[PDB]
């Protein structure tokens, strides 16, 4: 195919979801895996007959989710007397044992029982990432970039990077998310000197702010906060929780003990929000949701917004708290930029904007794939270009 | 005699609806079948597995847009009982008695 091949990726090994791209022929291209998604889960699930990793793992997780394991990466680096452990603990439906103070997930695999430290989940996942890149360029790939939260540290770093080791990656160099997200839209490219940068990271269940000052090729951490649980899927059970008391007060019935009514009543609300994030206005409609009854409805931005009011206020909290530690005014933040999921969701968008005065939002480049732009493009740099 | 395509479950013939549903028609045919030949509790393995696989199958429903044409809004809402109707026969003939 081609005599110019790639010298490496860049990979957002991310907490629910993986991202990797790689920048050839002049160009950076995120690559889709073996079902053709531009991200993969974050997922290793352990069959009696198998073990399955990203979609796949997915998948299958409401038929094994005693052996299906994720969110490896909020134990990657820690140690078992920590804290975080501990809250996160049973939160899963997977074990999560002690070993000498290093945690384990235990699940059983293939009939006996394994255990597996989070390095070895993490270069699981890493290796399928490898295999998607290699799937698509037609040859191995080994060198690679890697992502990490800007509070990562030395422990956290070094289990990340011996999770590439473990994975055949010939790890050029560990990067900040958000330096990330700043490189791939090029903050670090302008003549205006020092800038300071506000990066919002808003997913699924993880919320990040970071400000970091760019000099001369330097990316100095001045401050990081965020809500540790906070994400996209609290605004899908407001929609929810909604819909549910709605139903209730048509029908005098109670859906919310309905597995299957819930389910396809939150499938539906996930997409209301999207179609809300571009429309002022949602249709909801299932056929026969509950006990025959049909459930057509439907619902307002503005009244998406008042649902979820409190909730994308404390997405300022943050900002503030940033803002503090560093010893910014809003006013001095040059440049701000959107990464994750949610940040999609309009009302975001607008808190952010009118906090900084109407200050414009990078955003353009898809908010799930940013931190993977960024670290194939620190990849290429590394080998040269 | 009379070549009036009536039934509602069959009915939907425009582009987007029409291929989404007969789709599902199909993958409903197949699942019934394991179904119908289904022998355990709602612990068994093949319990659960065909559940949300008839799950999966109720939410591709879901995501059908029949743009208002009588035919496909009909033909979804007949695929979905149907898919229910089979969800029944599984859960009937798993239920146990609780005391």
């Amino acid at each position: 195919f081609t005599m110019a091949k790639a010298a490496a990726i860049g990979i957002d090994l991310g907490t629910t979801y993986s991202c990797v791209g790689v920048f050839q022929h002049g160009k950076v291209e995120i690559i889709a895996n073996d079902q053709g998604n531009r991200t993969t889960p974050s997922y290793v699930a352990f069959t009696d007959t198998e073990r399955l990793i990203g979609d796949a793992a997915k998948n299958q997780v409401a038929l094994n989710p005693q052996n299906t394991v994720f969110d490896a990466k909020r134990l990657i680096g820690r140690k078992f007397g920590d804290p975080v452990v501990q809250s996160d603990m049973k939160h899963w439906p997977f074990q999560v044992i002690n070993d000498g103070d290093k945690p384990k997930v235990q699940v059983s695999y293939k009939g006996e029982t394994k255990a597996f430290y989070p390095e070895e989940i993490s270069s699981m996942v890493l290796t399928k990432m490898k295999e998607i890149a290699e799937a698509y360029l037609g040859y191995p790939v080994t060198n690679a970039v890697i992502t990490v939260p800007a509070y990562f540290n030395d422990s956290q770093r070094q289990a990340t990077k011996d999770a590439g080791v473990i994975a055949g990656l010939n790890v050029l160099r560990i990067i900040n998310e958000p330096t990330a997200a700043a490189i791939a839209y090029g903050l670090d490219r302008t003549g205006k000197g020092e800038r300071n940068v506000l990066i919002f990271d808003l997913g699924g269940g993880t919320f990040d702010v970071s400000i970091l000052t760019i000099d001369d090729g330097i990316f100095e951490v001045k401050a990081t906060a965020g809500d540790t649980h906070l994400g996209g899927e609290d605004f899908d059970n407001r929609l929810v929780n909604h819909f549910v008391e709605e139903f209730k007060r048509k029908h005098k019935k109670d859906i919310s003990q309905n597995k299957r009514a819930v389910r396809r009543l939150r499938t539906a609300c996930e997409r209301a929000k999207r179609t809300l994030s571009s429309s002022t206005q949602a249709s909801l409609e299932i056929d026969s949701l509950f006990e025959g009854i049909d459930f057509y409805t439907s619902i307002t931005r503005a009244r998406f917004e008042e649902l979820c009011s409190d909730l994308f206020r404390s997405t300022l909290e943050p900002v503030e708290k940033a803002l503090r530690d560093a010893k910014l005014d809003k006013a001095q933040i040059h440049d701000l930029v959107l990464v994750g999921g949610s940040t999609r969701i309009p009302k975001v968008q607008k808190l952010l904007q009118d906090f900084f005065n109407g200050r414009d939002l990078n955003k353009s480049i898809n908010p799930d794939e940013a931190v993977a732009y960024g670290a194939a493009v620190q990849a290429a740099i590394l080998m040269g270009d | 005699k009379e070549a009036l395509e009536k039934r509602k479950l069959f009915a939907c013939e425009e582009h987007p609806s029409h291929k989404a549903v007969w789709n599902v028609l199909g993958n409903l045919s197949e699942i019934q079948g394991e179904v119908l030949s289904f022998d355990g509790n709602r612990t068994d393995k093949n319990y659960i597995r065909l559940e949300e696989l008839l799950t999966k199958q109720l939410l591709a429903l879901d995501a059908v847009d029949p743009q208002g044409e009588e035919k496909c809004k009909a033909a979804r809402k007949q695929a979905v009982r149907l898919a229910q109707n089979i969800l029944s026969y599984l859960d009937l003939k798993s239920d146990e008695w609780e005391y």
